[PDB]
């Protein structure tokens, strides 16, 4: 199996 | 917009990771020896250091990196898969001590994230609860120089 990814954080709070 | 932290899942566990100098950082424990997804197919890792429970892979897509602390401080902050941030006091090169100790479930899930100094720099991963009777009270951690060395 491979690790995937679920979700990101951004630790600035920055908004999109 | 990017982010510094990947919430991971492998079909057994889950994890973080944490981009810095251009490398996606998590816990061996968590992701073995196994390679990362992306929209090509699996990326190998770059780096497997179990003598320090640490791989390494390319950072990804949608990802930002964190510069390493210079900064020395002994007030670190680690951050979990929810996005809380959870006071920590450094003890010794990879111990820490809670400021409120937590059950230990409320740091399930979050090795690989990041303890961060007060500029919010990277001074290490987190990589194990220290518990008591199920009470966390204090963490290990990947010191951000064995990243840099391995590197
Ligand atoms: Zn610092």
């Amino acid at each position: 199996g491979s690790v995937v990814i679920v979700g990101r954080i951004v630790l600035s709070g920055k908004p999109a | 917009v990017e982010g510094e932290v990947q919430i991971m899942s492998t079909a057994t566990q889950t994890f973080l990771a944490t981009c810095i100098n251009g490398v996606c950082w998590t816990v061996y424990h968590g992701a073995g020896t196994r390679t990362i997804a992306s929209p090509k197919g699996p990326v190998i890792q770059m780096y497997t250091n179990v003598d320090q429970d640490l791989v390494g892979w390319p950072a990804p897509q949608g990802s930002r990196s964190l510069t390493p602390c210079t900064c020395g401080s002994s007030d670190l902050y680690l951050v979990t898969r929810h996005a809380d941030v959870i006071p920590v006091r450094r003890r010794g090169d990879s111990r820490g001590s809670l400021l409120s100790p937590r059950p230990i479930s409320y740091l399930k899930g979050s090795s690989g994230g990041p303890l961060l100094c007060p500029a919010g720099h990277a001074v290490g991963l987190f990589r194990a609860a220290v518990c008591t009777r199920g009470v966390a009270k204090a963490v290990d951690f990947i010191p951000v120089e064995n990243l840099e060395t391995t590197m």
